[PDB]
Order: C-alpha cells, then sequence, then structure tokens
C-alpha cells in the first residue's frame, strides 16, 4: 500500500478505506469519526474549486495573456452591474451549498427535485452525488476518485503557487514559468530572497495597497508579507 | 582481548567489542543508551566520510590550483568557468533538494530498517543494506563488500577519525595563518622555530563579514584572536 | 498551607488587614475627595 | 522516577505527576490543597493561553515592524489604534468587561458547579458547555476539529506542549516587559541590536541591568 513516507506506520484511524488515502495525518486531525466525516467533504470541495480556479486561469491567461488574473476582478466590465452579479451568485450559491450542507448533515433527504416529482437522485455516498450529477463514468469509479484526489491536491497547491507567484513578480502562471525558464538560476524564491542572523531580505510585493473600483478604494494587500522570506 | 584507548582503563559494559573500531573509549557515557548509541555510529559515519571528502578536496584543490585559497573557494568570484559569479540562490536551491532527498531517504532507513532498500521508480533495483550505514549495492559497484568486512570498517572508521581530527586542523591552521595544509606545512618547513603555534595563535585572519553579492555574512573565528 | 491559613485567620491578623483596608479606603476617599466636610 | 525542576529533589506529595507539566515545583507549597490546586491549574492554564495570544500578537506587529510595513510597536499600539480610529477609550473598555465577564462568570459558575451550564439556559446549547475537564473545556465550539474526542496519548501530548508552551509565553511576555523598561525600544529592535555584536549587547551592558557595571 502506497504511503506518503514508504516505511513508516500510518496512523489508526487511517485503515485505507477512504480514497486518496495514504497514512497523511501527523497532527491528528482525522481522529474524531465525525470531524473525518466533515473534512472529507472539505478536501473533496476545495479539489473541485481549486481544480475549476486552475484550470481557467491557465485558459484565461492563453486566451487574454494581456489581462492579469490577479486584475481580473477589476478589469473586466459588463453590463450587468457588479451588485448585481454579486446579488445573483450569492442567491444560486446559497441555494446550492445549503443543499449540499443538508445532504452532508443529513443523508438521502435533498434527492429529491423540489420542483418535478418524477426526479430524484438515486442513492449514494455524501461527497459524491450522482446520477444527473454524473452522465457518463468511463472506467472504475474507485480509480476515477482516487485520480479525482490526487489531481484535487496538486490544483490546491498549484493554486496557492499562483497567488505567491503572483504577488511576488506581478505575472501570470504561464509568464513565471516563461521567466523561469529564461533564466532558472536565477529566478527561483531562494534568489529572489535570503535571511540571515544579520539582514533580512524580502522579495518587494508588486500588488499595489490600494486599487480603485468605481471609487471604492478596494485595499489589496500580499498575503502575509511581514513573513516573507 | 582487544587494546582499548589506555593502558589500565577498563571499557565499559556496552563496548564489549561488536562494533568496528572499539576501544573502550567513552569518558561522557554517551553510549550507555543502545538507541543513542545506534544514532552516534550513524553520526560517527557519517562525520567521517564527508571529513574524507574534504580533506582529500583541500588536498587535490591545493595541489591542482595552489593560486586559490580553500578558505575562500566558497565565494562566487572564485567559482571555476562556467560557474564563475553565478547566483547562489539557484545553487543552493539544487543541494537543498537533493540533499533533503538523499538525507531523509537515510533518515528513514535509520527509522525503519530495510524499509526504503527499493527504487520508487523502478521496481526491483535494491540495494542489500546487511547494517545500518552500509548499503552496498550500486553504493559499491566494484564488489569490494564480499570479504573481510570488519577490517575494512575498521579500516574506514580508523581512517576517517583522523581525517576529522585533520580537517579540524586545517580549519584552524587557515584562521591562524591565512594558508592552506600544503602552504603551512612548507612555510613551517622554512623556518620551524619561527612559524608555529607559538606566534600564529592570537591572530584570526577571517574578516568580521563578507558582503556574497547582495548580503553580508558574519564570520568568526573559532577562538578570539586579533582581528 | 492549611495551617498557615488558619493562622492568618486569627484574630490579630484578621484584625491587622482588615484595619488596613479600612484604613486605606478612608485614605483614598479623603485624597480623591479633599476636605469633604459636608453631604 | 520522573524529571522534577531541581534534580534529586523528591517531588511534593501533593504533586504526583497526573497534571500536565508536572515538574514537582512547589517551595512555598501554594497548591498543596486539593481544591486551590485545581483552582491554580485554571488560572495557570488561562495565564499561558493568553500570554501565548500576547506573545504571538507583540512577535508578529513588530516583525511588521520592522520591515517597512508601518506597524507600531506594542507599547504605543493601543494609542495610535485609539487615535487612528475614531474608537472611544472607555466604550471599548466597557465592552470588553461585558463580553469578558459573561465569559469568565459562565467559566467561574462551571469551575464551582461543573456541567452546571449545560443545563440549556443560554439559547438551549448543551453539549457545547459541558466541560470535560477542569481548565479543558472540550465541545464542537471550543474544540472545532476534536482533537481532544480521539487519541487519548496525543491529547495528553498536546495538553504538555499547551503548559509548557504557555510558561515559555508568560517568561517571554515578561522579557518584553523588562526590555521595554529598560533598553526602551521593541523587543525585535533589541535581537537585531543583539545580533549585530552579542559580546558588546546584552544586559549586562545595557546600564540598567547591572548598576555597578
Ligand atoms: C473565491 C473568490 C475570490 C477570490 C479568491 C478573489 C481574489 C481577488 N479579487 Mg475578487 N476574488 C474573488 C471573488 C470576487 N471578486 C469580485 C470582485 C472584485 C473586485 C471589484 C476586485 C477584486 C479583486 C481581487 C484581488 C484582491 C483581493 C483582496 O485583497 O481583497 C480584499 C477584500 C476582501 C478579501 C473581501 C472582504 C472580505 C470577504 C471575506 C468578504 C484578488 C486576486 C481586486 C483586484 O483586482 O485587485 C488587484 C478588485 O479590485 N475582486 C467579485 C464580484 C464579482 C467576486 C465574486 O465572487
Ligand atoms: C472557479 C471558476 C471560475 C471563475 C470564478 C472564473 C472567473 C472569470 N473568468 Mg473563467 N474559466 C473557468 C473558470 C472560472 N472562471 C474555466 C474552468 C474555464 C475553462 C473553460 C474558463 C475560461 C475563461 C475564459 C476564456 C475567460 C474567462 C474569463 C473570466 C473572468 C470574467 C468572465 C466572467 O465571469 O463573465 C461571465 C462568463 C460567461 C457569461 C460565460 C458563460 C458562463 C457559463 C455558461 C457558466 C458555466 C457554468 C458551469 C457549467 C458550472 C461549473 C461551476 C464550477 C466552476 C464549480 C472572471 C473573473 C474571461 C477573462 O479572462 O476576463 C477578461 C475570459 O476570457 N474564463
Ligand atoms: C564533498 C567534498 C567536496 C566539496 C564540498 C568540494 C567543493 C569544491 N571543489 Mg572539490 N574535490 C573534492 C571534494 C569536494 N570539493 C574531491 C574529493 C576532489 C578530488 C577528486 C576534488 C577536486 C577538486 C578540484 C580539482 C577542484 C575542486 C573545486 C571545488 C570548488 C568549486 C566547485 C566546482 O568544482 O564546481 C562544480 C562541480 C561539478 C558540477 C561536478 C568547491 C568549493 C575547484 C576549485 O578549486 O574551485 C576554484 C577545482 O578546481 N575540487
Ligand atoms: C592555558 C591558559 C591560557 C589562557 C587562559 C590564555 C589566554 C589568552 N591568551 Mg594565551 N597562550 C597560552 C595560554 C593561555 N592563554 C600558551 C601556553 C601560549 C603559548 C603557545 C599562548 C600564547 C598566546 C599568544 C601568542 C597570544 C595569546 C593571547 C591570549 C589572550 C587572547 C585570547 C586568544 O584568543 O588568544 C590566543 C588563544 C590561545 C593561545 C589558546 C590557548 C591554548 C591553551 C594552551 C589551551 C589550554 C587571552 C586572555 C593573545 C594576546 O595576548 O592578546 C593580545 C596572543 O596574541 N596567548
Ligand atoms: C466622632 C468624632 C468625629 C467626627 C464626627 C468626625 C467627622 C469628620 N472628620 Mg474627623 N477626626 C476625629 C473625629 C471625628 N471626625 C478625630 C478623633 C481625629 C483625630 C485622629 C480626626 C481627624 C480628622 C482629620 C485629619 C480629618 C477629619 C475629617 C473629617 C470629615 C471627613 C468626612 C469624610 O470622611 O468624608 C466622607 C466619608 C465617606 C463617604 C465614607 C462613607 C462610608 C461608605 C464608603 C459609604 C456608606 C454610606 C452609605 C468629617 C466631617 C477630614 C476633613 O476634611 O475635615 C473636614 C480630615 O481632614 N478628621
Ligand atoms: C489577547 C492577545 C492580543 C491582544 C490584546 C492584541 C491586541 C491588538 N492587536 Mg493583535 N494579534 C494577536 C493577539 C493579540 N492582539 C495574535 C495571537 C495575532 C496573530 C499572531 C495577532 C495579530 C495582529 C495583527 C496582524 C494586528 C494586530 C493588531 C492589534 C491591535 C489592534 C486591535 C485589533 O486587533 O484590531 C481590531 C479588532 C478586531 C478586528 C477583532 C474583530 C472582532 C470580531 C469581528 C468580533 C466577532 C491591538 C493592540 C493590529 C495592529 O498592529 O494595530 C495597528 C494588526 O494589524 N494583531
Ligand atoms: C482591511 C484592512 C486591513 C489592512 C489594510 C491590513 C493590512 C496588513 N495586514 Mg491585516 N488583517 C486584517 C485587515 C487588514 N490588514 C483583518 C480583518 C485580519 C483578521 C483576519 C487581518 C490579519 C492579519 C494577519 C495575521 C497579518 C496581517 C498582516 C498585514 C500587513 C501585511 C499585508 C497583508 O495584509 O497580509 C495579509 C494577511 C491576511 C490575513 C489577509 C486578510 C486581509 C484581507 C484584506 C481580509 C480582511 C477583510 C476583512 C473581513 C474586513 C498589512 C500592512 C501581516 C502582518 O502583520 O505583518 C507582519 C499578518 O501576518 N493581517
Ligand atoms: C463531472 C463530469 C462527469 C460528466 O459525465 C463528464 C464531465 C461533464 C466532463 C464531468 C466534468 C468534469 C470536470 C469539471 C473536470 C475538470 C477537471 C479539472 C479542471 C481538473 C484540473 C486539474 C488541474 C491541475 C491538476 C492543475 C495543476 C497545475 C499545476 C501543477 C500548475 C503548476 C505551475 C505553477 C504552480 C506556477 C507556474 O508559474 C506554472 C506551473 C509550473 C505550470
Ligand atoms: C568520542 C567522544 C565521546 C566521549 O564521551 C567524549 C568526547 C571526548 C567529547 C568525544 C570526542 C569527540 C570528538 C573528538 C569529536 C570530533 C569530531 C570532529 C573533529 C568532527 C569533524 C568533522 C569534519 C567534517 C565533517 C568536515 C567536512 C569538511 C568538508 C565537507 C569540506 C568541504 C569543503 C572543501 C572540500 C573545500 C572547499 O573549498 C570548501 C568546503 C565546502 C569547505
Ligand atoms: C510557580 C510558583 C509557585 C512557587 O511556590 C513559588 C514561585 C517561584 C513564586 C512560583 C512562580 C511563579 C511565577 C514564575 C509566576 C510568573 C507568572 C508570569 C510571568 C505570568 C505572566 C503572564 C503574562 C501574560 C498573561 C501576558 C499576556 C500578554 C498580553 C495579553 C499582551 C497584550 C498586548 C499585545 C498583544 C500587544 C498590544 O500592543 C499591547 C498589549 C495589550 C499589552
Ligand atoms: C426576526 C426575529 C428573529 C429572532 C429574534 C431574536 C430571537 C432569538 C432567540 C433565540 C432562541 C433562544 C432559545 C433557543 C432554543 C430554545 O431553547 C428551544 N425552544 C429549546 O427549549
Ligand atoms: C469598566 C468596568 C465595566 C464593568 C462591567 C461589569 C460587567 C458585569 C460583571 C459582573 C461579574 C459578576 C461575577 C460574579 C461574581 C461572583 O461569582 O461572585
Amino acid at each position: 500500500r502506497p504511503l506518503w513516507l514508504p516505511g513508516s506506520t500510518p496512523p489508526a484511524h487511517l485503515k485505507g478505506d477512504l480514497p486518496g488515502d495514504f497514512g497523511f495525518d501527523p497532527l491528528g486531525l482525522g481522529a474524531n469519526a465525525e470531524s473525518l466525516k466533515w473534512f472529507k467533504e472539505s478536501e473533496l470541495v476545495h479539489s473541485r474549486w481549486a481544480m475549476a480556479a486552475v484550470a481557467g486561469i491557465l485558459v484565461q491567461e492563453i486566451v487574454r495573456p494581456d489581462v492579469f488574473w490577479y486584475n481580473a476582478g477589476k478589469e473586466v466590465e459588463s453590463p450587468l452591474g457588479p451588485l448585481g452579479l454579486l446579488a445573483v451568485e450569492f442567491f444560486l450559491m446559497h441555494w446550492v451549498e445549503v443543499r449540499r450542507w443538508q445532504d452532508l448533515r443529513k443523508p438521502g433527504s435533498v434527492d429529491q427535485d423540489p420542483i418535478f416529482s418524477q426526479y430524484k437522485l438515486p442513492p449514494h455516498e455524501v461527497g459524491y452525488p450522482g446520477g444527473v450529477f454524473a452522465p457518463f463514468i468511463p472506467g472504475d469509479l474507485a480509480e476515477l476518485k482516487v485520480k479525482e484526489i490526487k489531481n484535487g491536491r496538486l490544483a490546491m497547491l498549484a493554486f496557492v503557487g499562483f497567488v505567491m507567484a503572483a504577488q511576488v513578480t506581478g505575472k501570470g502562471p504561464i509568464a513565471a514559468l516563461q521567466e523561469h525558464l529564461a533564466d532558472p538560476w536565477g529566478t527561483t524564491i531562494f534568489s529572489k530572497a535570503a535571511v540571515v542572523p544579520g539582514q533580512a531580505v524580502a522579495p518587494p510585493c508588486k500588488i499595489p495597497a490600494s486599487v480603485s473600483y468605481k471609487g471604492i478604494e478596494i485595499p489589496t494587500p500580499c498575503f502575509l508579507q511581514g513573513l516573507w522570506p | 582481548d582487544r587494546k582499548l584507548w589506555a593502558p589500565g582503563v577498563v571499557a565499559p559494559e556496552y563496548l564489549k567489542g561488536d562494533l568496528a573500531g572499539d576501544y573502550g573509549w567513552d569518558p561522557l557515557g554517551l553510549g550507555a543508551d543502545p538507541t543513542a548509541l545506534k544514532w552516534y555510529r550513524q553520526s560517527e559515519l557519517q562525520h567521517a566520510r564527508w571529513a574524507m571528502l574534504g580533506v582529500a578536496g583541500v588536498l587535490v584543490q591545493e595541489i591542482v590550483k595552489p593560486d586559490v585559497y580553500f578558505y575562500e573557494a566558497g565565494l562566487p568570484q572564485n567559482l571555476p568557468e562556467p560557474f564563475t559569479n553565478i547566483n547562489m540562490g539557484g545553487l543552493l536551491a539544487w543541494e537543498f533538494i537533493l540533499m533533503h532527498w538523499v538525507e531523509v531517504r537515510r533518515w528513514q532507513d535509520y527509522k525503519n530498517f530495510g524499509s526504503v532498500n527499493e527504487d520508487p521508480i523502478f521496481k526491483g533495483n535494491k540495494v542489500p543494506n546487511p547494517e545500518m550505514g552500509y548499503p552496498g549495492g550500486i553504493f559499491d559497484p566494484f564488489g569490494f563488500s564480499k570479504g573481510n568486512l570488519k577490517e575494512l570498517q575498521t579500516k574506514e572508521i580508523k581512517n576517517g577519525r583522523l581525517a576529522m581530527i585533520a580537517y579540524m586542523a586545517f580549519i584552524l591552521q587557515a584562521q591562524a595563518t591565512g594558508k592552506g595544509p600544503l602552504a603551512a606545512l612548507s612555510a613551517h618547513l622554512s623556518n620551524p622555530f619561527g612559524n608555529n603555534i607559538l606566534k600564529n595563535i592570537g591572530t584570526c585572519t577571517v574578516p568580521h563579514s563578507v558582503d556574497v553579492q547582495g548580503l553580508t555574512i558574519p564570520l568568526t573565528c573559532l577562538w578570539p584572536g586579533s582581528q | 498551607m492549611k495551617d498557615f491559613t488558619t493562622y492568618l485567620s486569627t484574630a490579630p491578623v484578621i484584625a491587622t488587614i482588615w484595619f488596613t483596608f479600612t484604613a486605606g479606603l478612608l485614605i483614598e476617599i479623603n485624597r480623591y475627595f479633599p476636605d469633604p466636610l459636608v453631604f | 522516577v520522573r524529571p522534577v525542576w531541581f534534580p534529586g529533589n523528591p517531588p511534593p506529595a501533593h504533586l504526583d505527576g497526573s497534571l500536565a507539566g508536572d515538574y514537582g515545583f512547589d517551595p512555598l507549597f501554594l497548591g498543596q490543597e486539593p481544591q486551590t490546586l485545581k483552582w491554580y491549574v485554571q488560572a495557570e492554564l488561562v495565564h499561558g493561553r493568553f500570554a501565548m495570544l500576547g506573545a504571538a500578537g507583540i512577535i508578529l506587529t513588530s516583525i511588521g515592524a520592522k520591515v517597512g510595513l508601518g506597524f507600531p510597536e506594542w507599547y504605543d499600539a493601543g494609542k495610535v489604534v485609539v487615535e487612528k480610529n475614531n474608537i472611544d477609550f472607555p466604550t471599548l473598555m466597557v465592552i470588553q468587561f461585558y463580553l469578558m465577564g459573561w465569559a469568565e462568570t459562565k467559566r467561574w459558575y462551571d469551575f464551582k458547579n461543573p456541567g452546571s451550564q449545560a443545563d440549556g439556559s443560554f439559547l438551549g446549547f448543551t453539549e457545547e458547555f459541558k466541560g470535560l475537564e477542569n481548565g479543558y473545556p472540550g465541545g464542537r465550539f471550543f474544540d472545532p476539529m476534536g482533537l481532544s474526542r480521539g487519541d487519548a496519548a496525543k491529547y495528553q501530548e498536546y495538553k504538555q506542549k499547551e503548559v509548557k508552551n504557555g510558561r515559555l509565553a508568560m517568561i517571554a511576555c515578561l522579557g518584553f516587559a523588562a526590555q521595554y523598561a529598560a533598553t526602551g525600544k521593541g523587543p525585535l529592535d533589541n535581537l537585531a541590536d543583539h545580533l549585530a555584536d552579542p559580546n558588546h549587547v546584552n544586559f549586562a551592558t545595557n546600564g540598567v541591568s547591572i548598576p555597578i557595571a
């Protein structure tokens, strides 16, 4: 059985039943059954959101290289007002999140379509709706679940790297990759900063502190700039 | 019985001569704990091999490049072509990643003996690893382990201890005279009564700090000598 | 500790602490409200 | 058997190693009585947690002050916050005393009567205020991750880590107060001054700690 540390003993609460189980829990956060049940859904939702976000950022830079993703919320103008879009998103997200939360706390209780009584999701597990949500499932379910959780973890780390690279270099993912490929020995984080007992140098925050959006002055500070190496 | 580290001294109970190069020397009793003894043996082997490599590197470097000081060879401007004036960040990144991988593998081997012998990518590529700190196989392609491994291990630990003492000697000689081991030996051979530890001591030739490209690295001697 | 608290509960120690508290309260009142003659 | 504060001396009879961070340190026998010891355990836990929060906040603000972020020192942050923002100091004091009074009064009456706050008289909540042990209030509110209701050995290890970190944070807060009273600068400023010259920039050369120096 593959593990995050070959030759180590996995935790007792991690028996390898859940997909993506590699015996990684040094803090013992998943020891409780209810906590593990909640964290499983949290990881699945985080994985899917990060996967969609990373794919969207890459496609955004490929299709629109002149638009920075970090500035995408500012330099995008639509006939629909920002407050109207926020209201639409709030209502739709509230509806779907309440339905998902109710399915989590009460399994097999919101599988029925409230509009049409002839549509109902078949019995499933928490975090894996299926039915109308899965019109095509090519391959084994367990193998695909492992692939999904692994791709989701990679995408989560990728989004964190996207944010950090955008705050340190001020460029997109493809732009940062090209900049690093041009001079690999002088573009890493080690080449940009270093800390010693006599001096502590950190890279400057390329993101401006304030952003003017229709006369509102939205503050945009780099994530934990003081703790930057 | 084996010869101890001193005439008339009594070896400790835990030092029965099982390990190579055992002289019953433990004035601090640090080897009383078996787990601590195994960890200290691994640490001694690592120090021995690294010190042997350092001593050989300093000697070969002084022979091939006598115009380059080994103490200041770490500066980017003293690096050979085409690594001269290279970015130290990328170099540190390369070393950190590679050394971190190999040291984590070695550490896991120490925690769980015989559990990381197999290659994680190409299955079937394993090392025999008869004892801790002695992997063998790909690490010994010439096959010198199929014989008296005890005397060879004794030779290795003794040469490593001698190299540890020698490397510290090189460091103090460079910090007190400002020259390499061969240069210090030649200087002492020129006038033994004029160039020795009686007059070279008390002076620290190492500067206060050095500006490596952009950041400054503080430096100091092992003893409070005159800067 | 029980015996020490019992000793502190004796009449002279209790009287000393109580009178020190009462005197301190009166002194602080006269300090923050100097020369009070009438209500 | 267990390590004590002063090696060779037997630990006191009222300290048997059951509590977290037990090293038999009680030369004045302050916690000799069982009820007094229980009260002191809760006091030490509260002190350690408050000191941990204070030390972390002081270190973070000092880090932001050392780099060009505009953060103020810990001994001037209160004045800077009250003057920069239109915040009335007595109003903030009253609000904090109200919230702290409610939380501390509930904790106090739970100490006097264990499990009494679980009756449901506070908005119907019952299991969230039952309390696991003295000074360790488990539940879904104080422990949402459930690290205290799973892997008992890990829970005991975390208890030892918490009490030791709390004691270290208390010593750190005392050090912050003494360093500001002596040198007059921030804690990271003292750390940088010491790293610049450790042989001549310390408490033995500040001119305040040792008056005969
Ligand atoms: C986390 C998901 C996510 C989010 C928040 C965004 C957000 C944004 N994208 Mg983007 N995108 C995404 C995923 C996402 N995208 C993915 C996965 C792709 C690959 C197909 C793309 C490809 C893409 C392109 C090519 C472009 C953007 C652009 C933009 C920006 C303005 C466009 C807009 O929203 O107007 C409204 C968008 C529409 C009206 C299109 C129709 C909306 C469809 C029909 C909704 C489909 C819903 C879907 C089935 C449900 C999946 C939900 C899932 C994410 C959880 C905006 C900040 C534009 C930009 O760069 O700004 C200048 C731009 O050109 N995106
Ligand atoms: C359900 C269903 C069913 C039916 O039947 C059908 C259908 C409809 C099809 C469906 C759907 C699906 C979906 C949605 C999918 C998606 C996915 C994704 C997005 C993934 C990603 C995923 C993603 C991922 C992993 C990502 C990754 C990334 C990465 C690593 C990155 C990296 C980087 C960085 C950091 C930075 C730099 O500068 C660059 C680089 C270097 C490059
Ligand atoms: C046993 C015991 C126990 C009992 O109980 C007690 C007592 C007595 C305490 C004891 C003893 C101890 C001792 C003696 C110790 C010592 C050690 C050492 C010397 C080490 C070194 C060790 C050493 C070492 C590792 C070293 C290494 C080195 C190196 C790598 C080098 C490198 C280099 C080179 C090449 C050159 C170039 O240019 C640079 C560099 C980079 C610089
Ligand atoms: C045990 C015993 C018994 C026997 O028998 C005898 C003897 C020996 C006496 C003993 C001992 C004792 C001791 C040591 C004690 C100590 C304690 C402490 C230090 C505490 C602190 C403690 C401390 C603490 C809490 C602290 C806390 C802190 C805090 C909150 C802070 C805050 C803040 C901040 C953030 C910043 C801003 O800007 C300001 C402020 C606002 C300021
Ligand atoms: C617009 C009205 C919104 C609500 C206004 C404030 C009401 C807040 C009251 C919270 C409910 C407190 C009691 C909660 C549960 C009760 O204990 C149950 N009946 C159990 O006995
Ligand atoms: C600035 C001061 C504001 C004072 C705010 C007081 C808020 C109520 C405090 C009441 C505490 C009562 C504690 C119970 C006493 C007891 O248990 O004996």
